């Protein structure tokens, strides 16, 4: 399957159809990524399953609207699903729990007389809708990969990278991983870091001569497509 | 897509989380098979293992593997997709009235060996090769099949698995003796029970316990050693779990009916020593199966 739209096609979603502005859609999306990713830090998961039942959670939605699917319990069931693809199990009851510690009477509200029933119950159509294409990968790996490769002060790549790293984790509550690889991700947060620390990349690249230092770690990617995953990510802060 | 889309016939095994079931597509004509996956009734949710079977799955695109066609649900359960396959291996050779030939064996191991190299060469292990988990049609082709005990292993350096794996007939004696630390040679043993198997049509070491298991083994293979194979003291059961005599490797004469190529594959792939065993790899070189259509 495909997992990636343009921009002009992700305004088109179920929770649009059904009268949802996209504002709230944006906010929906933000609190249920950070309700997953604050679940399973508590349980101390680590940072690939997080990311995999994020992602199970964007495109999710891209199916099924806001209206009909609450969105801490589709969080939840796809934290508890990510566990078990990514051999990182946990047990239904401590999702549970994990999550009422960091809800309110109201957002709890969402789960019903049984929290564990609601989460079971989704868990057969989110595998439906996500078409039991399970396998994820995300951009943290490609981060590593890619820096480890460049050779040059140890301190200054240390701090691009640890500066990538939070950039990634503030991109998984947008929908970039619906519109870009995350090997595309991994060399924008690099640029981004390099932007605001004022590092000329290239230069720890086997070629100092070469502006495009991404071009080794990934083929074919517009300058302006980057801009645009920076600028996205940027939206977040202002 | 809903399992309303496939004509059902009948039963045609017992998987690990519900039956398999042989059907008709009713927009292709084709026959498949379904392994139904049974979730209500169960306390975590979509099964573990389950899970992890299917991403394997997907990942194996080989013409000796099986491959899954998609995935269906009811009208609440779900079923795994295959193309169908006439028998499984253990079905023929359990009828009798069932002779394989010098070169139906060639063949048949020949497709075996490059599905689990296939398989090795992207580090999954199989850990359940067995008759019944091998198919076969009439066109004379194979399949390997169930990966419901299949895993990820690491070949950049070694990590423990699980210990019990591989039905006891085809386990081979690392695992016996307590190893988890092991290799992709606990598939070679078994495959190379398989070929063993092929020549009497008796599979060839049918205990009920390990002990005696390791007893039937030692009696054909030697009794392992140290002199054969260093590394077994280190084992946590080398102690525990003795042969009653230190017997001498005898594989050569009881089963020199066999033709003298197959017998040196059979050797190597029933060696002792898990790293003086025999890779997929290697197996494809030896004379026995080196210029096979
Ligand atoms: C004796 C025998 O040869 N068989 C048999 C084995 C059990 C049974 C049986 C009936 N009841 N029970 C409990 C077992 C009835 C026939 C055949 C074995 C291969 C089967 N086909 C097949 N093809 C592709 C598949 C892909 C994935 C998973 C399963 C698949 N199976 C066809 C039946
Ligand atoms: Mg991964
Ligand atoms: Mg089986």
């Amino acid at each position: 399957p495909c997992w990636y739209w343009d921009k002009k096609d992700l305004a088109h979603t179920p929770s649009q159809l059904e009268g949802l502005d996209p504002a709230t859609e944006a906010r929906y999306r933000r609190e249920g990524a950070r309700f997953i990713f604050d679940v399973g830090t508590r349980l101390g998961l680590h940072y690939d399953t997080l990311a995999t039942g994020i992602i199970y959670f964007h495109r999710f939605y891209m199916f099924h609207s806001f209206k009909q699917f609450p969105r801490y319990v589709t969080g939840a069931c796809c934290l508890f699903l990510a566990g078990k693809v990514e051999e990182t199990p946990k047990k239904c009851k401590d999702i549970i729990k994990t999550a009422r510690s960091l809800l309110n009477d109201v957002q709890f509200g969402q789960f019903g007389d049984d929290p564990k029933e609601e989460v079971m119950v989704l868990e057969r159509i989110l595998l439906q809708t996500i078409k039991f294409d399970l396998q994820v990968e995300h951009p943290y790996q490609f981060l590593l990969k890619y820096a480890k490769q460049l050779k040059g002060d140890k301190n200054k790549i240390q701090k691009l990278v640890q500066m990538a790293w939070t950039f990634v984790n503030d991109s998984l509550c947008t929908t970039l991983s619906l519109q870009w690889e995350p090997e595309i991700i991994a060399v924008a947060v690099m640029y981004l870091a390099g932007r605001l620390c004022k590092f000329e990349i290239q230069e720890w690249t086997s070629k100092p001569m070469y502006r495009r230092w991404w071009e080794q770690f990934v083929q074919d990617v517009p300058v302006d497509v980057l801009e645009d995953i920076c600028h996205q990510i940027l939206d977040l802060y202002s | 897509r809903c399992v309303d889309k496939f004509d059902i016939i009948g039963i045609i095994g017992e998987g690990t989380y519900g039956q398999v079931y042989k059907a008709k597509d009713k927009d292709t004509g084709e026959l498949v098979a379904l392994k139904k996956v049974r979730l209500d009734n169960e306390k975590e949710g979509f099964p573990i293992t389950a899970i992890r079977e299917i991403k394997i799955l997907r990942q194996l695109i080989h013409r000796s593997v099986v491959n899954m066609k998609e995935i269906v649900t009811d009208k609440g359960a779900f079923y795994l997709v295959f193309e169908y396959m006439d028998h499984d291996l253990m079905g023929l050779l359990e009828s009798g009235l069932v002779h394989f030939s010098e070169d139906h064996i060639k063949s048949f191991m020949k497709q075996l060996m490059e599905g689990l190299e296939y398989c090795h060469k992207k580090n999954f292990l199989h850990r359940d090769i067995k008759c019944s988990n091998i198919l076969l049609n009439n066109s004379g082709q194979i399949k390997l099949a169930d990966f419901g005990l299949a895993r990820l292993y690491n070949s950049e350096e070694s990590r423990p698995y699980t210990n019990k794996v591989i039905t006891l007939w085809y386990r081979p004696p690392e695992l016996l003796l307590g190893e988890e630390r092991y290799t992709p040679a606990i598939d070679v043993w078994s495959c190379g029970c398989i070929l063993g198997e092929l020549f009497t049509k008796k599979p060839i070491f049918q205990a009920n316990l390990e002990l005696a298991q390791l007893e039937l083994i030692s009696r054909l293979c030697g009794s392992p050693c140290p002199a054969v194979w260093p590394d077994v003291i280190k084992l946590p059961y080398f102690n525990t779990m003795k042969p009653k005599k230190q017997y001498r490797r005898r594989l050569r004469e009881e089963f020199s009916f066999i033709p003298s190529a197959a017998l040196d594959l059979l050797d190597h792939m029933l060696t002792l020593d898990p790293s003086k065993r025999c890779t997929a790899e290697q197996t494809l070189q030896s004379d026995f199966l080196k210029d096979v259509e």
